[PDB]
């Protein structure tokens, strides 16, 4: 219908973009994220995606239905988490957005490096820019105090780095391209405990960074 | 459409989180309940450097600790607990400031009687470079806020 | 840094009072302390002729006077706000007199939290115990016997920390105390035997028993009626045993009381003080049965009439009663037999000067001549009035305006005061008595439960006539004022600073800058701009109006079309109040992070923020010395001068600015003025006045180093001689003391103590100087008298 056209298309576009947008784009993968009781707490578990998809394939039935699934979604944050943390923050500002907004509402190795660049280049586009800048330069072990980051971890890799090297040609293949990359997000994984909202954001545009390279001709 | 100043303070906050020195200033403190720092925009943690109200230890160690509650001269409300004192006798007591004091102390009064309290290496290097690199190798806190105070001069 | 503050205005205010045979068993004295005064009066026939004057090394807080069995004569207890504690006898040989000190100590505990109400003193009518209340759910006694002459204290827990007022009982077998306390079921009286013996208590005489909500004060009547009365906002009890009286008469629920007295020594008549003024009388009308006993039948309140506002009430004799004030005229007045011509009883007899409560103060010369005056609004509500103080010993004309007085600024173009005002009046709204904001020749208003309403006056130089008042907006406060000349315009403007005021708004969201002209006689508006917030204060500089508005400090172009633009801003601070400027530089004080500094840039536009304060203080009032030394005051009684550091290896260390020095003035501060008072065309330099809520009105200036290295070894000379009255020791009365640190005081001379070497004998002299000559000080002593 009308409402479900104008929430597909305005709505879903300006919350799909936002800057706090990142972390609901998924669902919640409590194994990897840690999250012992969080299954047990909420019985309904909801998330952006699943809204799209939605609203995508015409799931509904009524537009109201997936009002109820915002609506829930926002719920079981609220309900999981208590005040004073960050998730609850973004929460509260996607919940306020939204209601600014809904009350609008209507009544052949070349070819390899060649695919490689590409993708190199998509990763440093804003469409990812949220969550991907903490990787857009090497590691600074004095700026940010990590002592150990020298010790631990053997071969920092950064995609600052990566480019400049595409650009020298220095990859005889596309294969030690996509060792490099693993290597930086696998550095990143090492180096931190899994809580450390880095890894979230690591594990995020590794998957994209897959989605893209699996397709390598 | 998050601002740009938002955003920076919302990157300043996040990282600053997980740093072992940042001992920012305790949430039920007066100034967060008299509504002197907004708590809802991210933007106050700023304000705060700004202020040496959240600081590093590392850099500073031997900071003076801000009073948690006033002098109930100031205010005359005790932590947390309605006056036992009636509300003429206050209002003649306030008569003796200066004109601006009064004001402020009248305010303070009227607004922190009715709170209720909220059940609870050095990164300064690359936060001085991203607010820098916003507005525009080593440093140390005083160029942390330096710069944020002139990103809040010519922001706000 | 080194500097030089002393005493130029004793001050004048009351928070203590007391009567009594102290001076001897045939006179009657009236004992009034004021802050770190004490003074003694004899009644007489004719009126009250004072004896002596002593000051002491501490702010009185607590004053009681009682004749332990064995004396011929009283005994006075006098406690401070700092804990110094000491009895004292007044002592007679011919023409000299003396005070000797009969006991003396500290009661300050290591640790606790000072109750609310503040500190609370009592004795036992039969002098075996001393008791006091300084901290919440302690109460703290002192045994009366002659052997305690170090005043060694033991405590005693008490079960409820809300402790209102709490009093001695007359008549009872062992010592007695009555009490009322605060819980979530509601207020309570309450008793306990404090037992001497075991030092612990018992439970008393009668039961704990509901009081009204606003229960206030505690009345403890004499033989035989018993009991205490407690005094509430909308009704009277009185309570004994099985006995129990109460009254509501409609006539007190206009407004509160806050003091009381016994006129009677059988207790039959009470005064009850009011805040608007009115003086209540309280009568008790006994009653007797066939027992021969006697008991209360009945309780009555009449009013009398009006006096100053009240902070203590006193009978001496033949109805004549004193009435101290801390917001007003201390007044004797005679209570007459019969109403007088308007239903009144009240006439007054003799008018006493008072200053306080300083809240501005402005230094101009009148007469042109050079010569200094100070000009002071003081007083609160229909106390309100100007003070125009010139050197002689003071002078000191008076204005009544029957309003509240905030502001004052000097504008000779045209020779008027400006004056900000306030009154009261009670929702359509009404007045409640004449006033000047009604009373001038000529009026005007803005157009563009209690509630105040502001006023701004102008008022005449020469005959203090109110010229014209202009009323502020509805629900707007008026807060900061200035006169000034604007940019290239030659005319002369009052710029007044308003804030906008609702009871939701916890930071005030709207405000006005107002800019006034007065020409031909007349009062009108000629800019106007808004602002989103209110506005502390506003300074000239140089030509440029600087403003702050919350936390941000602001700096105003004055247009050739008449208008006010932004030139840049600042936003570092959590709220910014008080204002000063030398030249380039700005000495903004903050709420709570002391004094800030700044330096304007002209080929640039914009401040740079070359230094801070960063120990946490609640400022009150910041004025600059010089170009680098800073002098601040906060609500602890305190003074501290900031100084700029010179040697500085690292750019945080040229951040610091440092506290040289530390200073216990006793007074709180409330604002500060250049000016002096002394004809001019020495080892001072320079001049600053500073008035207090207390009256006391004080000078500061600078010393070279030599001078101060000579005045403190003065000051260190003189302690060892000086016989203290309550042997407090010196450096403790002037030590820095707040909630949070302690520290010596350093770089401040006492100005009140070397002044007094010019009056010890000559052989204390030649002592005080051995290892020179008297006379190569003295003329040091004179030179220094001679700058007030
Ligand atoms: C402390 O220095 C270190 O560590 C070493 C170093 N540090 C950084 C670094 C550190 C931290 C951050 C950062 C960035 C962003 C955020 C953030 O936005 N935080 C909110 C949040 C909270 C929870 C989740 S969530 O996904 O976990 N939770 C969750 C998800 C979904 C749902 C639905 C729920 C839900 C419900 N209903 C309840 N919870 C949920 C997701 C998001 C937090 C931290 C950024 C960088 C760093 C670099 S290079 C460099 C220049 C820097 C500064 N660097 C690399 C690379 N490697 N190491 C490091
Ligand atoms: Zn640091």
């Amino acid at each position: 219908t009308n409402q479900l056209q104008y929430l597909l298309r305005v709505v879903l576009k300006t919350l799909w973009k936002h800057q706090f947008a990142w972390p609901f784009q998924q669902p919640v993968d409590a194994v990897k994220l840690n999250l012992p009781d969080y299954y047990k707490i909420i019985k309904t578990p909801m998330d952006m995606g699943t809204i799209k998809k939605r609203l995508e394939n015409n799931y509904y039935w009524n537009a109201q239905e997936c009002i109820q699934d915002f609506n829930t979604m926002f719920t079981n944050c609220y309900i999981y988490n208590k005040p004073g943390d960050d998730i609850v923050l973004m929460a509260e500002a996607l919940e306020k957005l939204f209601l600014q907004k809904i009350n609008e509402l209507p009544t052949k190795v070349s070819e390899q490096l060649k695919c490689c660049s590409g993708i190199l280049k998509e990763m440093f586009a804003k469409k990812h820019a949220a969550y991907a800048w903490p990787f857009y330069k090497p590691v600074d072990v004095e700026a940010l105090g990590l002592h150990d980051y020298c010790d631990i971890i053997k071969h920092p890799m950064d995609m600052s780095t990566i480019k400049s090297k595409l650009e020298a040609r220095e990859y005889r293949d596309a294969q030690e391209f996509g060792a490099d990359v693993r290597l930086m997000f696998s550095n990143c994984y090492k180096y931190n405990p899994p809580d450390h909202e880095v890894v979230a954001m690591a594990r995020k545009l590794q998957d994209v960074f897959e989605m893209r390279f699996a397709k390598m001709p | 459409n998050l601002s740009p100043l938002e955003s920076l303070a919302w990157q300043v906050k996040c990282l600053l989180k997980y740093s072992t020195t940042w001992k920012p200033l305790n949430p039920n403190s007066w100034l967060y309940h008299a509504k002197l720092l907004d708590p809802s925009t991210p933007v106050h943690i700023l304000r705060e450097i700004g202020l040496r109200l959240s600081h590093c230890s590392h850099c500073v160690p031997k900071l003076e600790p801000i009073p948690e509650w006033p002098p109930l001269a100031s205010c005359g409300v005790p932590p947390f607990q309605k006056p036992l004192t009636s509300p003429s006798r206050l209002s003649r007591d306030h008569a003796t400031l200066n004109g601006a004091l009064q004001f402020a102390t009248k305010q303070l009064s009227r607004t922190l009687s009715r709170a209720t309290p909220i059940p609870e290496g050095c990164c300064c290097g690359w936060l001085t470079k991203t607010v820098k690199e916003t507005t525009r190798t080593t440093y140390s806190y005083t160029d942390f806020q330096k710069a944020v105070n002139k990103l809040l001069t010519a922001s706000l | 840094s080194y500097n030089y503050v002393v005493t130029a205005q004793k001050p004048t205010a009351v928070n203590g009072c007391v009567t009594g045979h102290f001076t001897s068993a045939e006179d009657l004295n009236l004992l009034i302390a004021k802050n770190t005064r004490l003074e003694i009066y004899v009644v007489t026939a004719e009126g009250l002729r004072p004896v002596k004057e002593v000051g002491m090394y501490g702010k009185i807080a607590v004053m009681e006077l009682f004749r332990p069995k064995g004396e011929s004569k009283d005994l006075l207890f006098i406690l401070t706000a700092k804990y110094n504690a000491c009895i004292l006898e007044y002592k007679q040989s011919g023409e000299s007199i003396d005070i000797i000190t009969r006991a003396h100590g500290n009661v300050q505990d290591r640790i606790g939290r000072p109750s609310e109400t503040g500190i609370i003193g009592i004795i036992d009518p039969e002098c075996r115990m001393i008791g006091l209340r300084l901290y919440d759910g302690l109460f703290k006694v002192i045994p009366l016997d002659r052997d305690n002459k170090e005043l060694k204290a033991f405590n005693i827990r008490l079960e409820e920390l809300h402790v209102i007022d709490v009093k001695f009982l007359y008549g009872c077998q062992a010592p007695t105390i009555c009490f009322v306390y605060q819980d979530p079921q509601g207020r309570h009286v309450k008793t306990y035997e404090v037992s001497l013996r075991e030092k612990e208590f018992n439970k008393g005489p009668w039961k704990q028993e509901n009081v009204e909500a606003e229960a206030s004060m505690v009345i403890a009547v004499p033989e035989p009626f018993g009991g205490a009365i407690i005094i509430g906002q909308e009704s009277i009890t009185y309570h004994n045993g099985d006995k129990y009286l109460a009254i509501a008469p409609p006539i007190i629920k206009q407004s509160t009381i806050v003091c009381h007295n016994r006129v009677d020594p059988n207790g039959s008549r009470y005064l009850l003080g009011d805040m608007e003024g009115r003086l209540f009388m309280l009568l008790l009308e006994k009653e007797e049965q066939m027992d021969g006993t006697v008991t209360l039948k009945d309780l009555r309140v009449e009013l009398l009439g009006e006096t100053s506002i009240a902070e203590c009430l006193t009978y001496l004799d033949n109805g004549v009663v004193f009435v101290g004030s801390r917001l007003g005229d201390s007044q004797l007045v005679k209570l007459n037999v019969d109403s007088n011509e308007q239903g009144s009883y009240v006439v007054a007899m003799e008018t006493f000067t008072n200053l306080g409560p300083i809240v501005d103060m402005c230094v101009v010369d009148l007469e042109r001549q050079g010569q200094g005056q100070l000009v002071t609004c003081s007083g609160a509500f229909k106390e309100g009035s100007l003070r125009i103080i010139r050197n002689g010993k003071l002078h000191i004309r008076t204005v009544p305006l029957y309003e509240s007085p905030r502001k004052i600024c000097y504008q000779e173009v045209s020779q008027c005061f400006g004056v900000l005002s306030s009154r009261i009046e009670v929702q359509g709204t009404t007045a409640l008595r004449p006033s000047a904001s009604t009373q001038a020749l000529s009026s005007s208003v803005s157009s563009s439960e209690e509630v105040e309403v502001h006023n701004l006056l102008i008022i005449d130089q020469h005959t203090f006539e109110v010229l014209h008042a202009h009323q502020f907006l509805q629900n707007e406060y008026a807060l900061s004022l200035v006169s000034c000349k604007l940019g290239k315009d030659p005319n002369t403007y009052f710029i007044v600073g308003t804030a906008m005021v609702y009871p939701e708004e916890a930071e005030p969201k709207q405000g006005r800058i107002v800019v006034f002209q007065y020409s031909d006689g007349k009062l009108q508006t000629v800019a106007e701009k808004e602002v989103k917030g209110a506005v502390y204060s506003m300074v000239e500089f140089n030509g440029k109006l600087l403003a702050s508005i919350n936390s941000t400090v602001r700096l105003y172009e004055w247009t050739t079309e008449k208008e006010l633009r932004t030139e840049c801003n600042h936003y570092n601070n959590i709220m910014a109040l008080y204002l000063k400027t030398k030249g380039d530089f700005i000495l903004v004080g903050d709420l709570m992070r002391s004094v800030l500094l700044l330096a304007y840039k002209p080929m640039e536009g914009n401040f740079e923020e070359i230094a801070r304060d960063f120990n946490p203080n609640w400022m009150s009032a910041v004025e600059i010395l010089d170009d680098d030394n800073f002098l601040g005051a906060e609500n602890a009684f305190n003074l501290f001068v900031c100084q700029k550091d010179s040697a500085a290896t690292t750019d945080e260390e040229r951040q610091h600015l440092q506290e040289v020095g530390l200073f216990h003035l006793g007074e709180f501060v409330n604002v500060f003025c250049h000016g002096s008072l002394v004809m001019q065309n020495t080892p001072t330099q320079g001049s600053v006045l500073f008035g207090t809520v207390n009256g006391m009105i004080g000078l500061v200036t600078s010393l070279s180093e030599s001078w101060y290295n000579l005045l403190l070894d003065m000051q260190n000379r003189l302690n060892k001689v000086i016989k203290s009255v309550g042997k407090i020791e010196h450096s403790f009365w002037r030590s820095f003391h707040t909630e949070r640190k302690t520290e010596p005081a350093t770089g401040f001379i006492d100005g009140d103590l070397i002044e007094s070497f010019l009056d010890i004998s000559r052989p204390k002299m030649q002592e005080v100087v051995a290892n020179a000559t008297a006379d190569d000080l003295i003329k040091v002593v004179e030179e220094l008298t001679r700058i007030h």
